[PDB]
């Protein structure tokens, strides 16, 4: 009978959200600008593992949190320059203060579709206390950046109305993986503030 | 005793109405207050008295945790009341609330 | 053949209210102002015991009044500074003069949740003839203040129109319950005037 906390009981419209990671992946082909609607997105806390799979602008990324207790709530799609695509991920409140492995794999859809081009194990480059399993379907992607527990990143652009919405002030949480694919240097990097953000839908 | 009407300059006496042990009253906090404005606190044997009754406030654990008003003012009018906490494990407990009147005639 | 008060039968729409109690509590959450809709409640009389059941701004609270003729018929709910939650109870008229017994369960439902953090018998403060079993499934509660039978509390506000409302005036009838789980005083009190409140909705 010793107390300890455990995850919130499941809902249909949850109202505190908590700023989880951001997502940068730019691509060799085109998109112009933010449609209403593109984005659609699909989400599963089995086990302790939670997941996502997002589906829009001629991509799929399918991204896993392993042995948390966060459950993914929201994510929102933004088009950048030069073909750089943002995605905010939103989950339930951070319990423990502990760096959890991730696993993402992006697969094309539209444009340079193919097989596994990438397969790698990025270790955490701010504290080396995880790593990220990268996995690449096609030849589209040609940077890849995320960013868990942003702090200098401002979630509340379009803050939604009628939520909470919280994010990690300490340096001690954050974490960088990374991958680039060209001669130049990284240049996933795009300014939250010049992004016109729209909300994925559920389904 | 709800009510208690005394003159103006007299003694007034409040009894709190509950005894407690001297030992007991580091793990007591004891509030006196007048319509939620502080009066007396005892936390834990750590006193304070706000400056409104910091000069004529006498405290008396033995006599049922009483207070004594000397010079009784007409503005003192009011109702009191008297909390006392326990520190139960990992809270702080209500054991008695108790509420007393003083009116003055002038 | 010997006459003896008993209570009256169930309808659909009570217009005769009784200020059962009043509770207060503090949570460590924000909860923004009071909105339409938010509170509902449903309600049982079995045996002599009278439980009411609300769900609303994150919590659940299950109270129960143990061996009473009286049968619970509304519940009003408002939100006040600093995290404040106050709930308004109305019962049938109060037959007997003796305090009863009361079992207080607050259950978190979207922030701090865990298993059982408190389970303690609380007693009556002003005339020690009663008891109040507290359980609290969370970290989210800082204070709990269990008024019953108010005497100073108006509950006049927004009085409903097409019904009748009572109110003790007796002090000897006054009972009040509390804990506090900050190392500050109790402050769980806050002023009525200052809340908004909206009727809970039956279901
Ligand atoms: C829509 C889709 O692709 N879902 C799969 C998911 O079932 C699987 O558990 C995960 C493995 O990392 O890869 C992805
Ligand atoms: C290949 C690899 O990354 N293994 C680690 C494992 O050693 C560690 O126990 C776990 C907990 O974070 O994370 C993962
Ligand atoms: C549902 C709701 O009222 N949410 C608000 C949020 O929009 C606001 O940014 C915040 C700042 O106090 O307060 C809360
Ligand atoms: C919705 C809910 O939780 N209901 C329960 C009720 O069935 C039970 O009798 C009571 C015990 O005190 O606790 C509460
Ligand atoms: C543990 C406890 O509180 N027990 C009392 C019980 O002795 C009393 O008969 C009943 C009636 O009010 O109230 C309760
Ligand atoms: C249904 C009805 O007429 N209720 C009224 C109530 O609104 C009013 O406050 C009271 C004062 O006399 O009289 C009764």
């Amino acid at each position: 009978a010793e107390y300890k906390n455990t995850i919130c009981p499941p809902r249909q419209d949850y109202r505190y959200w908590y700023f989880a990671a951001e997502l940068t992946i730019g691509v060799n082909y085109d998109i112009n600008s933010t449609i209403m609607g593109e984005c659609h997105m699909s989400e599963s806390y089995i086990d302790r593992n939670a997941n996502i799979v997002l589906t829009g602008y001629g991509l799929e990324i399918n991204m896993t949190i392993m042995d948390t207790d966060q459950r993914f709530v929201a994510a929102a799609e933004g088009v950048g320059k030069d073909n750089k695509l943002s995605v905010l991920l939103f989950t339930t409140q951070r319990l423990d203060k502990v760096h959890h492995n991730i696993s993402v794999t992006i697969t094309c859809m539209e444009m340079n579709c193919g097989t596994t081009k990438y397969d790698s194990d990025l270790p955490e480059s701010i504290h080396h206390k995880s790593s990220c399993d990268i996995t690449i379907n096609g030849s589209c992607v040609t940077c890849v950046n995320l960013e868990t527990d942003p702090t200098k990143i401002n979630p509340h652009y379009l803050h939604p109305k009628d939520k909470y919405l919280y994010r990690n002030s300490e340096y001690g949480m954050r974490g960088s993986y990374g991958v680039t694919f060209m001669d130049e240097l990284n240049q996933c990097f795009l300014d939250i503030k010049e992004v016109s953000y729209d909300i994925c839908y559920r389904e | 005793v709800i009510h208690v009407t005394k003159e103006v300059k007299e003694v007034a006496t409040l009894s709190c109405g509950h005894n407690v042990s001297v030992e007991e009253l580091a793990q007591t906090r004891i509030y006196w207050q007048k319509e939620k404005k502080m009066v007396l606190t005892m936390m834990s044997g750590d006193m304070n008295i706000w400056p409104e009754y910091k000069n004529r406030t006498i405290f008396d654990i033995t006599n049922n945790l009483s207070i004594v008003i000397l010079a009784l003012r007409p503005s003192d009018e009011g109702t009191y009341e008297c909390v006392v906490l326990k520190y139960e494990k990992d809270a702080f407990k209500r054991e008695h609330l108790a509420e007393v009147t003083l009116s003055v005639k002038a």
